[PDB]
DNA sequence: CCGAGGTCATTGACCTCG
DNA sequence: CCGAGGTCAATGACCTCG
């Protein structure tokens, strides 16, 4: 609402995992944490991670995450 | 490459008398089936993209049948 | 071959709670 | 107020079929 996304500029609340980010971004990072999953670009790496296409490319908007500071061991063991 | 005359994402064909994506091409098919009527909370004016599609609902229907989505079927 | 139809795993707006 | 947690309807990649 009143601050950005560090991730795909959106509209961010607060922070989350250390970092802001919005509802969008940050789901995205729980979810591959809590079920470990493993993401595969399908080019070179480099894909663009904004507020449209965000949902491009699996592999390069979590190594954004990760690349904003995003700490991993900030999500918690589901309940 | 050709671009989903809706949003403007990668098209991928022909669908409903419409070059549009998966994305559009889904959203029409539940629009018409549910005869959903929206309200746009921005005055109908939402400029479509990527990301204004998933806001707003009303402008997404609007710019299909602008772009001439028959709903025969 | 395309585009009708369909399923269904992911997405993200909207929550509780200490 | 902040940042964890959570639900779930809409979404869209991907399917089968005529
Ligand atoms: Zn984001
Ligand atoms: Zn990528
Ligand atoms: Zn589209
Ligand atoms: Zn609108």
């Amino acid at each position: 609402t009143k601050h950005i996304c560090a991730i795909c500029g959106d509209r961010s609340s607060g922070k989350h995992y250390g970092v802001y980010s919005c509802e969008g971004c940050k789901g995205f990072f729980k979810r591959t944490v809590r079920k470990d999953l493993t993401y595969t670009c399908r080019d070179n790496k480099d894909c663009l991670i904004d507020k449209r296409q965000r949902n491009r490319c699996q592999y390069c908007r979590y190594q954004k995450c990760l690349a904003m500071g995003m700490k991993r061991e900030a999500v918690q063991e589901e309940r | 490459d050709e671009l989903c005359v809706v949003c403007g994402d990668r098209a991928s064909g022909y669908h409903y008398n419409a070059l549009t994506c998966e994305g559009c091409k889904g959203f029409f098919r539940r629009s018409i089936t549910k005869n959903a009527v929206y309200k746009c909370k921005n005055g109908g004016n939402c400029v479509m993209d990527m990301y204004m599609r998933r806001k707003c609902q009303e402008c997404r229907l609007r710019k299909c049948k602008e772009m001439g989505m028959l709903a025969e079927c």
